This record gives C-alpha cells, structure tokens and sequence, in this order.
C-alpha cells in the first residue's frame, strides 16, 4: 500500500526547505 | 469581499511604506523552551515579564543568514509581517535586533503542529480537511490581493489554535512581488513544476501547494514523494497523480484542477481568479463567510493545560544565546 511505502520511506519526518 | 480587501490593502500598505522597528528589547523576555530549529536560527516559547504573556520568539543568527544568502528573503519576512492583519496569520508582536541577532517575537500557538496531528492520527476526513482548506483559501485570496506571494505552505508550517483553526507561519519566503519571479525555495514535496523548470513563476505556485496540502491532509500522505529530492522532481513533473480509492469524485476533482502542470489551466490562476476554487464542488458545504468569522465548528480542537504548555510540540536541544561584544552585520540589515 502506499501508506506503507510512504511509512518505510525517509520523508515521513519534518521537511526541510531548500533554496541554495 | 472586495470592499474588505480594499480597506485590508490601505491598511497593509501604511504599514509596509513604514514598517516598525526595534520595538522592545531581549531582555525583557523570559527564554523557555525551543519550539523549532532551522538551518540559520531556532523558535523560542518566550514569556514577557511586562505583560506576563507567552509568545514564540524566532532568533535568526545574523551571520548564519547571510552565509546562506537569506538576506533580502529576512527583511521580506519581518517587513510583511509587520504589516499584514488575517485571523490566519500569526501575529509579530515584536522585532529588534542586538550585536549577533534578528528577533522576531510572534504569538504562540499552543495547538502544535498539524503535522504532527496529521502524522500520529494518519489522515484526517475530508470535511476536517475542508475545514483547514477553507482557511488556506481566504489567507490565500487576502495574500495575493496585497500581491504577496507566500511560497512555503505545508503542514510543518500550520499550527492549531486553541479554537481549533490555523495560524499561517513562517514567512520566510514571503514577497511583495507584481510580476515574475525566480527564486528557487520551498519544500520538495510541494514546489510547482514551475519552479523545478526554473521558468519565472506567479501567484499560481501557491494553489499548486494548496492541492499538495489537501492531498497531503486527506491521503495521509503526499501526491509526490521519494527518498530524494530529484526523485520527487520527476514526478511532479510528469504531471501524474494517483489518487486513494477512499477519495470523493469531488476531491478528485478539485486537485485535477490544482494540481494542473499547465498553470494556464490550474484553478486559482484562471480568469475567475480564487472563486473558481470557493465555488468548487467540493467546498458546497463550506459557508467562507462563517470561517472568516471563526463561528464554523472547530472538527478538532487541541487541549492544553494553560499558557506555556508545550507538549503539543517535539523536544530540541538547548542551545544557550549568546550576543557578540561586537555588532556583527550591521550594514546588511539596516532595515530590519
Ligand atoms: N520548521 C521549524 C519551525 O519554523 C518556524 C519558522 N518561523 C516561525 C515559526 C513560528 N511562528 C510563530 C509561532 N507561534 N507559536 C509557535 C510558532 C512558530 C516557526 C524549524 C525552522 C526554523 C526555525 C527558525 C528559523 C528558520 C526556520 N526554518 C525551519
């Protein structure tokens, strides 16, 4: 399930901005 | 609406002409506790011993910020809001600087933040969704009539207020701008395709991040996502979504339309500008004028146990402030 696949992945935390 | 918006932007632009400055002093705050950390300062729950009211101070490091080149994007930020005024918006109840440090002193949201009510409860319904939706809209709609573009929504930067309504934070990213622009910022999850192909870009990449949020708040997870950046890229690019099979026809619907690569076709950024999103299916069940006016029924409200409670936020390393004997960028931030 993607739930699942997005649980296992390493985005589940606070996401950084990026800019340079 | 319109009438409100003109009155909203006479206001908005006495303050932005001549914007405030260096209006109280760092020790006249109690520093408590760190609610957040960046890469160039961290966000304090302060308490102010005048008044005996907790507020959430943000200590930028002078020289951090201009290592990184954020210059320009931290006078942006305290200049706008300074002088914006939205029930959705937290309000900067102080700016000052010292020797080493930017400091802007806001309103503290005891409810955390709706990332963390979205990650541990998973996903929320779709009327809760609506509900927070709706909020982003109206910001959205008074943001873009002062000709702001915000830049940065997503669910880290959207707390929960006692009613159980959002306040918009971090504007970090935040400019006044009438025509193109360029900046390469935001969050991978949720920059436009115009933004990623580096092809001057408008108003429009907010409502592209409002679908990543609705999305994002009623899926559980984000539309695009990947272990890495460039990953998430390609697909944000492509221009394909799937959606959950629990997802109304409605909702679907709704973040086609969002979520549209062409920004000729996204709604929001069409002819009938946001009302082709306020008369969306969708949002039929949404009264605008009751959540502009807080009166609609909060879906979750996030309990605390009185003022300077933060167990509605995670736990960071203390790090004591220190102030150089020495003004250290003075010229670079003149303005702020
Ligand atoms: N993502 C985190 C939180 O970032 C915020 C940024 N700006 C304002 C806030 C708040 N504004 C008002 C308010 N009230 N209550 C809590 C509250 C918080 C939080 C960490 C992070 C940073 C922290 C410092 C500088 C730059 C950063 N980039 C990311």
């Amino acid at each position: 399930t993607t739930y699942a696949d997005f649980i296992a992945s390493g985005r589940t935390g606070r996401r950084n901005a990026i800019h340079d | 609406v319109k009438e409100f918006l003109a009155k909203a932007k006479e206001d908005f632009l006495k303050k932005w002409e001549n914007p405030a400055q260096n209006t109280a002093h760092l020790d006249q705050f109690e520093r408590i506790k760190t609610l957040g950390t960046g890469s160039f300062g961290r966000v304090m729950l302060v308490k102010h011993m005048e008044t005996g009211n907790h507020y959430a101070m943000k200590i930028l490091d002078k020289q951090k910020v201009v290592k990184l080149k954020q210059i320009e994007h931290t006078l942006n930020e305290k200049r706008i809001l300074q002088a914006v005024n939205f029930p959705f918006l937290v309000k900067l109840e102080f700016s000052f600087k010292d020797n080493s440090n930017l400091y802007m002193v806001m309103e503290y949201v005891p409810g955390g933040e709706m990332f963390s009510h979205l990650r541990r409860i998973g996903r929320f319904s779709e009327p809760h969704a609506r509900f927070y939706a709706a909020q982003i809209v109206l910001t959205f709609e008074y943001l873009h009539s002062l000709d702001l573009i915000y830049r940065d929504l997503k669910p880290e930067n959207l707390l929960i207020d006692q009613q159980g309504y959002i306040q918009v934070t971090d504007f970090g990213f935040a400019k006044r701008v009438k025509g193109r622009t360029w900046t390469l910022c935001g969050t991978p999850e949720y920059l436009a395709p115009e933004i990623i192909l580096s092809k001057g870009y408008n108003k429009a990449v907010d409502w592209w991040a409002l679908g990543v949020l609705i999305y994002e708040m009623a899926a559980g997870y984000p539309p695009f996502f990947a272990d890495q950046p460039i990953q998430i890229y390609e697909k944000i690019v492509s221009g394909k979504v799937r959606f959950p099979s629990h997802f109304s026809s409605d909702l679907k619907d709704l973040l086609r339309n969002l979520l549209q690569v062409d920004l000729t076709k996204r709604f929001g950024n069409l002819k009938n500008g946001v009302n082709d999103i306020k008369n969306h299916k969708w949002f039929a069940t949404t009264d605008w004028i009751a959540i502009y006016q807080r009166k609609v029924e909060a879906p979750f409200i996030p309990k605390f146990k009185g003022p300077g409670d933060t167990s509605n936020f995670d736990d960071y390393e203390e790090e004591e402030i220190r102030v150089s004997i020495n003004e250290k960028c003075g010229k670079e931030f003149s303005e702020f």
